[PDB]
């Protein structure tokens, strides 16, 4: 409620309660090429020599897919030139002193990134010898899309990067969080411990003055509780994990439509060219093969158009991911809602299938007592000497009449020259005379 | 259909661990069908002297797309004897009999239910150990209680457990002689026979008509302990069956040898789309 | 000659004699049948 | 409609048996159904009396043979081909999809392509992305070579130039403090 | 029936399409924007949105003017025509 | 019926294609509105 006097009411909290927001940004789609001639005319000489009248449709399809894949490679190359950190501190098994970090690498990926890739249903693409595994075993189960290649006439291309170079990039990013996120310009790199960085981030935005941050090591306990409670729930209730699964499913559906449109007849006597050749004579053999040719060309054009739309959107979300790495991971953010909820403290990022996975640790206050508070304090004898608080409030303590509290946690303190600034007088300022804070003494 | 009741298996193929939409001839979910039951005859103290049937002969139905039959569902349990409602005995499996045809009318005294031209007839025989299928002209015989005679109520088939069902020696033409008492079989094209193993388990039967003939499906010989129906015979009947009726059957037993026969249910088939669930071993145990 | 070579079909699409560093996928090799298998009914003939 | 078929009469002195050509690409005319594929001995999985086992996409994946076995079909395979081209040097190389180097040969004579010839050199080299022809293995590292092969591999041209060489993209470590 | 020419909202139940209701009332949306209006002065005064100083709207406006629109204290305490100009702007909004 | 079917098929195909076009345009529209909702969230946090 809003008072009528020259005071106001405060509603200040009494809990830290670190929380994790856990967002996912997609940066790429999987690269697919289509062998147009093989897809349409499945090795049948007659069909190919009927197709020669459709020469440029296949060229257009091939060129469009080639351009889309080049764009995907450019997007990943330019995203990982900002993820790159100029200077970094080596990762060692005990990295955050009292803060647990399961973001370290088990001798490669990290534990949370391994878990993210395991919990997700991804078909193995087989870049090494996926050719051999498909008759030494064949289709693994129903609708083996990653093995329907080498049959249908499409191919899944490998990503530009290993898992090892991607892990190297995100590890060098984790090794700079404390040091680049302390000072101004990212020209220099102060190699300070992680605990010092957390205490400076708390003393700063999540305004909690030095007395508390040096009066608690339950801060590390609450941080560890938040990070631990993260790594249990990669379940269906987790909404960013569902987005990762959605992206994987979109890749799979894109492939499955190609695989499934080869059994369509488009009105012919059969969907097999060999059957048509066997059953009919050339005059109407041609008329039946033409139906399949046109049907398959139109489905393939539709595939290309949808692939262009998908790559266009993924190229924009890659820029969003670059903005989040620069804004949330390499610095502490003043913007609300951009990184997570609460007030942003620190963010981490790992690789996810087809993109990046962010964990935003923020500060969540719980128990709000009210308080009565003053805009400023002036000396009654000398009403020109007036002070105001910095990053905090003047509170009427009920336990000197006036004390100081930090902005984000209720813990009253004596008023000193270190938490006040001299200001011009104002009608709403209190004219105290009896017991006078040191900054106001003459 | 959650138990896959009355499913004809797809004709030329099989699947494994898959869910498929299929267009086929299926019955309706929750359909009740028509229930038929067979009873013992009048036995006046160790001498059976009069059959005891229901009114099935007059009740000519439409053979639209074929039908499926559930046989012996109530077996292995206790029920009543139809002729004497007070008496109760263990229920036993009996097999249906059918008359199918393309033209139907009435007998001499105006009773409905006479098939005119070549007629398809399916009769069990051998105390339920063979199935006999023939296709020919039934000319009604004269004499007392015969369709061309006088005092004609309805035709029926019968078999005598005392003589025709002796252990080891089952009369395999009983209940075909019965049919020959009311009718004379003239000018016919086949007389096929299929041996049936004797047991007391739930069975499914089915019949359809295509340009290839008359197809007979059963649960036995492929899926005995499930209920899936697979074709086992194609009969050379090319005139379109349009009407069918159930043949009444009564046993000529004795008050000591009077028992209860399970009722069988007939459900019609329509062209429907179904969602079928093929198990790993390829059987349908679930449908929608 | 468009069908001579992989680079040839590289050039005939793009309609040009100086195709850029266009790193295609090109047409694939398909296996040749090393044999033939036939099963059918034995010892029975359709009776006309 | 049936699990059997009505077929013409053939000459009964041939070697057209599944059990002999087990594992290699063959034409098949098992019954009314025909195609190309690779057969394997395999554990029976469908309903035996319905001799053909299909998948959700309506194509054969299994067969109950007259010899008493169950064979599961495998769809004769295609080798993906890709050309690595450098326009300034006019040099080229061949990347064979994701295949093992022992499925390919200098002439590729057991396959058909409808491209009459194949790029000319003057052996195969196995890489995490597949088998390459016309690259020489090197222990070099780069920051880029404009010809990424995938999996952090890259094809370095020269500057009569020799064969392009297979380098790997290197991670440039930051200053370690 | 159809209110006038081309009654699209009534062509449903005829054509075979349907317009679904929104997830929220008008009352819950109004509640959200009113709770947003009721925090403008207090969250927009200090640092981190952890605490909420319930100050009047005029104080918030004077701190916003003294801050970005850098106008030192002497003026902001020397004028109440600031409120007049603010009211002129808001009023001239609701005519056009 | 022989040509009754052929005439009804024209309407069936026409209506299915118009309905597919409607669905595609609806997807584009919803995709753009989902981005402008993020812009509105940014403006509420930044400006209000």
């Amino acid at each position: 409620d809003q008072l009528n006097s020259s005071y106001f009411k405060l509603s200040i909290p009494t809990n830290f309660s670190f929380g994790v927001t856990q967002e996912y940004i997609q940066t790429t789609i999987q690269k697919v090429t289509v062998d147009c001639k093989q897809y349409v005319c499945n090795g049948f000489q007659k069909c190919e020599q009927l197709l020669r009248e459709y020469g440029q449709f296949c060229s257009k399809i091939n060129q469009a897919l080639h351009g889309a894949n080049l764009r995907q490679d450019d997007s990943v190359r330019n995203l990982f030139a900002s993820v790159k950190s100029s200077q970094s501190s080596p990762i060692i098994p005990g990295f955050g002193g009292d803060f647990n970090l399961t973001l370290l690498e088990p001798v490669a990926r990290s534990a949370i990134e391994d878990l993210l890739f395991d919990k997700v249903t991804i078909a193995d693409p087989g870049y090494m010898q996926g050719y051999d595994d498909c008759m030494q075993q064949g289709p693994a189960s129903a609708r083996d899309l990653i093995c329907a290649q080498y049959v249908a006439g499409y191919k899944v291309l490998p990503p530009l990067m290993d898992v090892n170079m991607e892990a190297a990039y995100t590890s060098s990013l984790l090794g700079s969080i404390a040091g680049v996120g302390w000072t101004a310009g990212l020209s220099s790199f102060a190699a300070i411990p992680f605990a010092q960085s957390i205490f400076y981030r708390l003393n700063g935005v999540g305004i909690t003055q030095q007395v508390l941050s040096e009066n608690q090591k339950l801060i590390a306990n609450k941080f560890n509780q938040a990070l631990g409670a993260m790594q249990t729930g990669f379940t269906t209730t987790n909404e960013a994990f569902q987005k990762v699964q959605d992206a994987v499913n979109n890749n799979a559906q894109a492939l499955s439509k190609l695989a499934s449109e080869l059994s369509n007849t488009f009105g012919a006597i059969s969907a097999s060219i060999g059957d048509i050749i066997q059953r009919l004579d050339p005059p109407e053999q041609d008329a039946q093969i033409d139906r399949l040719i046109n049907g398959r060309l139109t489905t393939l054009n539709a595939f290309v158009a949808q692939q262009l739309v998908r790559s266009e959107s993924a190229a924009l979300s890659a820029q969003l991911a670059k903005d989040k790495v620069n804004e949330c991971v390499k610095a502490q953010s003043k913007r609300s809602g951009f990184c997570g909820q609460g007030t942003h403290i620190v963010s981490f990022v790992v690789n996810a299938p087809n993109g990046l996975y962010f964990m935003h640790v923020g500060y969540y206050p719980s128990n709000h007592i009210e308080v009565v508070s003053a805009y400023g304090l002036c000396d009654a004898a000398n009403p020109t000497n007036c002070i105001a608080p910095v990053n905090g409030y003047f509170i009427k303590t009920n336990n000197d009449e006036w004390s100081y509290t930090g902005s984000s946690f209720y813990a009253p303190e004596p008023i000193t020259s270190l938490n006040t600034k001299y200001v011009a007088p104002q009608v709403t300022y209190q004219n105290i005379s009896t017991n006078l804070p040191p900054p106001l003494l003459g | 259909v959650s138990k896959a009741d009355g499913i004809i298996y797809p004709q030329g193929r099989t699947y494994s661990n898959i869910t498929i939409t299929y267009q086929g001839l299926f019955p309706y979910q929750g359909d009740h069908g028509d229930m038929y039951v067979y009873s013992a005859g009048h036995a006046t103290g160790t001498t059976p002297q009069k059959l005891f049937v229901a009114n099935y002969s007059q009740d000519v139905k439409q053979f639209a797309n074929g039908f499926v039959v559930r046989i012996g569902a109530a077996a292995n349990s206790t029920g009543t004897v139809i002729i004497s409602p007070s008496t109760s005995a263990t229920i036993r499996k009996i097999y249906p009999a059918f008359m199918l045809g393309s033209s139907v009318g009435n007998f001499s005294d105006g009773k409905m239910g006479r098939f005119f031209n070549h007629t398809l007839v399916l009769l069990p025989d051998g105390c339920g150990t063979l199935l006999r299928a023939f296709y020919c002209i039934l000319e009604p015989r004269s004499g007392n209680h015969c369709p061309a005679g006088n005092s004609y109520t309805s035709f029926a088939t019968y078999h005598t457990p005392a003589t025709d069902c002796s252990d080891g020696n089952y009369n395999r033409n009983a209940s075909l002689n019965s049919f020959k008492e009311y009718f004379n079989l003239r000018n016919c094209t086949f007389m096929y026979t299929y041996n049936i193993t004797e047991d007391e388990i739930l069975e499914w039967f089915g019949i359809t008509q295509t340009a290839q003939g008359v197809h007979l499906f059963s649960s036995r010989y492929v899926d005995l302990y499930g209920g899936n129906m697979f074709q086992f015979a194609t009969l050379p009947v090319y005139d379109t069956i349009k009407y069918y009726s159930i043949i009444p059957h009564s046993i000529r037993s004795i008050q000591s040898d009077r028992k209860a026969w399970a009722a069988f249910y007939v459900y019609k088939l329509q062209p429907l789309t179904f969602l079928l669930d093929f198990s790993v071993d390829g059987y349908i145990r679930r449908a929608i | 000659d468009c069908g001579f070579n992989d680079l040839s079909q590289l050039h005939c699409s793009y309609e040009s004699f100086d195709v850029e560093s266009g790193v295609y996928s090109v047409s694939s090799f398909e296996a040749k049948p090393s044999g033939s298998v036939v099963e059918q009914a034995e010892g029975v003939e359709c009776d006309f | 409609t049936d699990t059997n078929s009505v077929c013409p009469k053939l000459e009964f002195a041939n070697d057209t048996k599944i059990a002999s050509q087990l594992g290699n690409c063959v034409e098949y005319s098992l019954y009314g159904v025909s195609g190309r594929g690779v057969f394997q001995n395999c554990t029976a999985v469908g309903v035996r009396q319905q001799r053909f086992v299909y998948d959700a996409y309506q194509n054969l994946v299994g067969y109950y043979s007259d010899d008493g076995n169950y064979y599961c079909l495998r769809a004769c395979v295609s080798v993906p081909v890709s050309v690595i081209y450098d326009k300034e040097t006019k040099t080229h190389a061949t990347l064979f999809g994701s295949v093992a180097c022992e499925h390919i040969s200098s002439t590729m004579s057991q396959y058909s392509r409808s491209t009459r010839s194949m790029l000319k050199r003057r052996g195969p080299l196995q890489t995490p992305v597949g088998c390459v022809l016309g690259l020489v293995n090197s222990s070099l590292f780069v920051e880029d070579c404009k010809l990424p092969l995938g999996q952090s591999l890259c094809a370095l041209p020269d500057t009569v130039p020799g064969e392009m060489r297979l380098a790997s993209i290197a991670f440039n470590h930051p200053i370690q403090v």
